[PDB]
C-alpha cells in the first residue's frame, strides 16, 4: 500500500 | 530550540491556518 | 483521526511518521522536537500483549509527509534510528501509565518549510493553557473510523474535558500523567484520535507567545470518537524532567 522508498534508507 | 513552534509557512510569515482562530477562542 | 479535515501543507511541520522497515507500513505518529530528538508514546515501540518490542534497526522516521502512502521526494526526509529510551516506569502492564518514548536520529535533519520542531511547555505554559474547555489540535495518519484510510495527513480540534468526566467514562484506572479531549454527547461536534495515530503530538498554539506547544502524546482510547468516550494523552509537561534527563545525557 505504500511507494517503495529509496533502498539507500534500508541499507 | 529558540525557534521552536514558530512554523516557516504559518508564523513565520504571519499567515494563519484555517482553525487555529478555533483554538484562540476557547482560551478563555 | 475521526471526523478530522485533510491537513494543510506545512501545518504540522513537527509531525513524524514511525515507519516499519520491513514489511513498509505507518507504525506511529511522532513528533520533532529537535534536528536529533522525536518524541513519540512508549506502546508505539513496546507493548508485550501484542508481542511488540521494536529495536532501533527494526524503525525508519519519515519527517516533513502530508501524503500517507507516497514517497514525497524532494520533500520528506528519512532519518535512521540511533537509540530508542523508553520511560522506565512505562505501565504497559495495565493502563499506559508515563506512555512515552525518546528516539536520537543517527544523523540531524535538515529543517525546511516542511521541517520543524515543536516546543515543549514550561511549567507555566502547561497551568496556563491544560484547562477544561481548551482546545488542542491532534494530527495523525491513522484510520478514518473504527471499523478507512486516509489519502494525506489529518487534523482534529478537540477540548480538553473535565478531570471527573474522564475518570467517569472509563473502568481503567487514571492518572496525573494523562489528560483527557473530545467532544461531549451534547456539544454536537466530534472527533478523535484512532488506531495509527499512536504517538502523534497534541499541541496547543500558546496565546501569550503565539508559538505551538505540545502538551500530550496520543495514549489510549475505547474505540474511536464514541459518544461518551474520550480520548487519552500522555500529559508532557508531568514527564518533562525525564525528557530533559535523557537529553541532557545522551544529546
Ligand atoms: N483500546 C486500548 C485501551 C487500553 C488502554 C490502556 C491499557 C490497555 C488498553 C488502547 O487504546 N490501547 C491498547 C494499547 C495501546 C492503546 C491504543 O491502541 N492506542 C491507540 C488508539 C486506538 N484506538 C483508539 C484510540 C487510540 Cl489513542
Ligand atoms: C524488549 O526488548 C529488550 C531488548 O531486546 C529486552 O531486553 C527486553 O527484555 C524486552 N522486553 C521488555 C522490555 O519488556
Ligand atoms: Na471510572
Ligand atoms: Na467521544
Amino acid at each position: 500500500d505504500f511507494e517503495e522508498i529509496p533502498e539507500e534508507y534500508l541499507q | 530550540e529558540a525557534d521552536c513552534g514558530l512554523r516557516p509557512l504559518f508564523e513565520k510569515k504571519s499567515l494563519e491556518d484555517k482553525t487555529e482562530r478555533e483554538l484562540l477562542e476557547s482560551y478563555i | 483521526i475521526v471526523e478530522g479535515s485533510d491537513a494543510e501543507i506545512g501545518m504540522s511541520p513537527w509531525q513524524v511518521m514511525l515507519f516499519r522497515k520491513s514489511p513498509q507500513e505507518l507504525l506511529c505518529g511522532a513528533s520533532l522536537i529537535s534536528d536529533r530528538w522525536v518524541l513519540t508514546a512508549a506502546h508505539c515501540l513496546l507493548y508485550p500483549p501484542w508481542d511488540k518490542n521494536f529495536t532501533e534497526n527494526d524503525l525508519l522516521v519519515r519527517i516533513g509527509k502530508h501524503s500517507r502512502t507516497r514517497y514525497e521526494r524532494n520533500i520528506e526526509k528519512i532519518s535512521m534510528l540511533e537509540k530508542i529510551y523508553i520511560h522506565p516506569r512505562y505501565n504497559w502492564r495495565e493502563n499506559l501509565d508515563r506512555d512515552i518514548a525518546l528516539m536520537k536520529l543517527k544523523k540531524p535533519v535538515a529543517f525546511s518549510d516542511y521541517i520543524h520542531p515543536v516546543c515543549l511547555p514550561d511549567r507555566e505554559t502547561a497551568a496556563s493553557l491544560l484547562q477544561a474547555g481548551y482546545k488542542g489540535r491532534v494530527t495523525g495518519w491513522g484510520n478514518l473510523k473504527e471499523t478507512g484510510q486516509p489519502s494525506v495527513l489529518q487534523v482534529v480540534n478537540l477540548p480538553i474535558v473535565e478531570r471527573p468526566v474522564c475518570k467517569d467514562s472509563t473502568r481503567i484506572r487514571i492518572t496525573d500523567n494523562m489528560f483527557c479531549a473530545g467532544y461531549k454527547p451534547d456539544e454536537g461536534k466530534r472527533g478523535d484520535a484512532c488506531e495509527g495515530d499512536s504517538g502523534g503530538p497534541f499541541v496547543m498554539k500558546s496565546p501569550f507567545n503565539n508559538r505551538w506547544y505540545q502538551m500530550g502524546i496520543v495514549s489510549w482510547g475505547e474505540g474511536c470518537d464514541r459518544d461518551g468516550k474520550y480520548g487519552f494523552y500522555t500529559h508532557v509537561f508531568r514527564l518533562k524532567k525525564w525528557i530533559q534527563k535523557v537529553i541532557d545525557q545522551f544529546g
